[PDB]
């Protein structure tokens, strides 16, 4: 760019000259800045704006400091930050560019101003720092040789580096010194750990100074030197990161509670604005670096971020107590939503910089959880919901290796919780359904398996089976991009499957067939327990959906799909029963754990099979009449269920909870009566159940010791089921 | 080079530390005298 | 190995009825997977704060608990059926292989 230098000031040979430009002429710059927007044209065609722009561009390229001196020095003596920052923003938005030297001088002057203000306490110090940081992120927009290592090293050497970057680690003050309301009174020195609220310090100071409880609300701690009124729930180490020999000096001041609350609101608002400014500054810094060095910069940023002691808390925690305040809560909430959005943007930008095969451990959560922290805070905001969905999709597409194996166990829990918790809001449900459909396109079956694993612990303050069924139903079809979530994703618009190995549409039945296999793979495992729970929660909803489909349309083809689906489900359950043969085997806190683990899978299997048969069996006759009954369950499957029930009875008398098992009682008194025992092949299953019942009652009768603590109402229901079976079929 | 630079600055400010020792010992009278006056 | 065509191992369970169509899914993923209308109450600030505190406590617990060549090696291992398995018959996860490794690598002012 030849036009970006003072041509005539560089060609001259270099073999002193003093410049006399008093400060009262530099004031003329502001009128020219205003004139840049004056469109009036002279009779000879010269426009005021063009001449002003040319003159100021030449001045800036020739000597930036001389023109931008009367403003930088003046701001120190007066609290006119707003006007000067407004003028600088107008300059930026009217010239449309800053040559390297001009932006360099401006950035150095602004950083030095921040350093001075933090250095020398003044009445309007923090406000000035906030105002300067609110604009620094634009000055950094045009700088060439700014690298993370040099900036970090130099600013740390200055040692007042915690006010510019967010990836700054500084051990805080160990002790704090505070004076009382009066003068010359015995002060107090108190310890400071790394997780101390100001509430505890206020309580200790209040009690130590013999103050009545009635006027407790009238006393607040504040820093006279910096003129700061402190919030109750802000960490000591965050406000005083400097670990110097001198501890910060506080004062316990008395004043009206309303004024104290107002001042606290103002100061927390300014501090939050400062934090937003710092985040924006880092965004701008990391959005202009040669692509070659971008990977190294992002790796360094990730390392420093990981090594920071309290980052997830810093980025997730919010001052909830102040939101309820009617006067100022709205503004704080509106500024916090922006802060959370910028944090999400920062993490997504950092993620894309790193390679696609980075070796991740569990610490990945520390980053991903941040997104969750935002989503919980306010998921009804469209601007945050669409941004979060887009960033998560970007992370999923950019991390093929991780997200294809175990990567959705961190995101899906909170998404499902919110999905279930905001049924009334159609927009949120539609957006989450679109996101889930996109994930299914991205990862196919593994995504579904990880979804089932993530939702199993929350199946019923939990996700109901109906919500999961609705989500799967939505996955069964196509969803429109109502918020245009795909606008922000960075990938080819076709969004073809990530793996070459996998054009099919998710179907519930298929999912069920997919689920049973897991149980077959490792029947004696916790994951098998989770899959069994998912099947128990899901299958009845599928049956109800089939019934509703039949109700909607009476044409025969609907019936044909119903028989086809019923046959497929019957085959799947038969395969599950055949492949779960391992569970047939029989048999203080550890004892309880063994008790429960033994219990859960067999009860789940009994519940699923009995519910399936009870719902279907009667339906078959009516549907066939509406339309050769096919055996839903083979004799071998019946034997498998009977043996499983026998194993449950084996332990039933010893433990009361097993005796009270809902699944066992349901199987005995609601599944035996319906199966047709006329075939000699199926009879041995019933003979086995009768043999165990007889042996159990003989054991009970043998010694009264067991009779003392045995519960008989379950046995009464058991005998009721037995005689009901006898009544249903006299054979 | 960094080590020697740090040592130079450290020794300079250590001489300043001795200067402070003297000056603070001199100034440690007025504030406590005012404390006694306030108590009295 | 790169010249030969890709053919990843897939999940297969023999002891199922012939009518069951086993779903198509990678074996390594399965192995690592198994190795490990009123909403007014929810939008109240107190429950939201409780949830955020739970997330913060989980992050604190995680804190307390706490290249291309290797990636290519693992990619090749997953890619081809016979990789790292000497003589095609020894078995990469066989007890005899472990015994040989321990005996050979046994090592001891």
């Amino acid at each position: 760019l030849i036009t970006a230098i003072p041509i005539t000031q560089e060609a001259c040979y270099e073999p002193p000259p003093q410049a006399v430009f008093p400060a009262c002429i530099c004031a003329a710059v502001l009128p020219i800045v205003h004139l840049m927007e004056d469109g009036e044209v002279r009779e000879d065609g010269v426009a005021v704006s063009a001449v002003a722009q040319q003159v100021l561009w030449n001045c800036l390229i020739e000597d930036p400091s001389t023109v931008l001196r009367h403003f930088l020095e003046k701001l120190t003596i007066s609290n006119r930050q707003d006007e000067l920052m407004y003028m600088l923003r107008k300059l930026l938005l009217n010239i449309g560019d800053f040559p390297a030297q001009t932006s360099h001088i401006l950035f150095n002057y602004l950083v030095g101003l921040i350093m001075y203000f933090v250095r020398t306490p003044c009445e309007w110090g923090m406000d000035a720092i906030s105002a300067t940081l609110t604009f620094l992120w634009e000055v950094v927009g045009y700088v060439e040789g700014l690298f993370f290592k040099d900036l970090k090293q130099t600013m740390k050497k200055e040692q007042c580096e915690v006010k510019l970057l967010v990836t700054a680690s500084m051990p805080g003050t160990k002790t704090l010194v505070v004076h009382g309301q009066n003068e010359c009174d015995i002060p107090t020195q108190l310890p400071v750990h790394e997780d101390t609220q100001f509430e505890a310090l206020l309580k200790e100071c209040l009690e130590f100074f013999n103050i009545p409880e009635s006027q407790s609300t009238h006393y607040f701690l504040m820093d006279k030197r910096w003129n700061l009124i402190h919030y109750n729930k802000t960490y000591v180490r965050d406000i005083y990161p400097f670990r110097r020999s001198v501890s910060p000096q506080l004062n316990l001041v008395h004043m009206h509670p309303e004024k104290g609350q107002e001042l606290i609101q103002k100061q927390v608002f300014t501090r939050k604005l400062e934090e937003v400014g710092r985040v924006l500054f880092l965004i701008s810094l990391t959005q202009k670096i040669p692509t070659a060095h971008k990977q190294s910069h992002v790796s360094m940023l990730q390392e420093d971020l990981l090594r920071l002691p309290s980052f997830p808390r810093s980025a997730i925690d919010a001052e909830f107590s102040l939101f309820s305040d009617p006067q100022a809560g709205k503004e704080l909430f509106g500024l916090d939503t922006l802060q959370k959005s910028l944090w999400i943007q920062l993490l997504e930008e950092m993620f894309l910089g790193m390679p696609s095969e980075f070796p991740w451990g569990d610490e990945i959560m520390l980053f991903l959880n941040v997104f969750n922290g935002a989503l919980i805070l306010h998921p009804e905001d469209s601007a945050l919901l669409r941004q979060y969905a887009a960033t998560v999709i970007n992370t999923a597409v950019h991390f093929n290796h991780l997200f294809s194996l175990s990567g959705y166990q961190w995101i899906l829990p909170t998404m499902l919780q919110v999905y279930s918790d905001y049924e009334s809001n159609p927009q949120l449900r539609q957006a989450i359904e679109f996101a889930c459909h996109q994930f299914y396109i991205l990862h196919r079956k593994p995504f579904v398996l990880q979804l089932f694993a993530s939702v199993a612990p929350l199946l019923e303050k939990g996700v109901s089976a109906q919500c999961l069924f609705d989500l799967l139903q939505s996955l069964e079809g196509e969803t429109t991009d109502i918020l245009d979530i795909l606008e922000l994703v960075k990938a080819e618009k076709p969004l073809k499957s990530l793996d070459f190995c996998y054009d099919l549409t998710f179907s519930i039945s298929e999912a069920i067939k997919l689920c049973v296999t897991v149980v077959a793979y490792a029947p004696e495992s916790f994951r098998s327990l989770q899959m069994l729970m998912v099947l128990e929660a899901l299958v009845p909803c599928y049956l109800q959906k089939l019934k509703r489909q039949t109700s909607q349309v009476e044409t025969v083809p609907a019936a044909r799909e119903e028989i086809a689906a019923t046959a497929a489900l019957a085959t799947s359950l038969q395969a599950l029963l055949y492949s779960v043969e391992v569970l047939t085997r029989p048999m203080e806190l550890d004892e309880r754990i063994a008790r429960e683990e033994f219990r859960r899978p067999r009860e789940s299997l009994l519940n699923i099979c009995t519910e399936f048969y009870k719902h279907c069996g009667p339906r078959l006759k009516i549907l066939q009449n509406l339309a050769i009954a096919l055996e839903l369950l083979d004799v071998k499957s019946h034997m498998r269920l009977a043996e499983i029930a026998h194993s449950l009875l084996k332990l039933a008398p010893y433990d009361t909870q097993t005796m009270e098992s809902r699944g066992l009682r349901r199987y005995i008194m609601e599944m035996l009566p319906i199966t047709d025992w006329t075939a000699e092949a199926v009879r041995p299953a019933l003979i086995l159940i009768l043999k165990r019942l007889d042996r159990m009652f003989n054991k009970i009768h043998k010694m009264p010791t067991l009779r003392r603590q045995v519960e008989w109402e379950p046995a009464s229901n058991l005998i009721e089921g037995v005689c009901l079976t006898l009544q249903r079929q006299p054979i | 080079e960094q080590l020697e630079y740090t040592i130079e600055e450290e020794v300079a400010k250590q001489t300043i530390r001795m200067w402070l020792k003297k000056c603070l010992k001199r100034i440690r009278a007025k504030q406590q005298q005012s404390c006694s006056i306030i108590h009295s | 190995f790169e010249k030969f065509p890709n053919r990843p191992q897939m999940v297969k369970i023999s002891k199922l009825p012939s009518d069951f169509t086993v779903p198509k899914i990678r074996e390594s993923f399965m192995k690592q997977f198994i190795d490990r209308v009123f909403s007014i109450r929810a939008r109240n600030l107190l429950e939201k704060e409780t949830a955020v505190t739970k997330i913060l406590r989980a992050c604190t617990r995680q804190r307390m608990l706490s290249m291309k060549r290797k990636v290519q090696e693992e990619e090749l291992r997953e890619n081809h059926p016979y990789f790292d398995k000497p003589l095609f018959i020894v078995g990469r996860e066989h007890r005899f292989r472990n015994f040989c490794r321990v005996v050979v690598r046994a090592r001891f002012h």
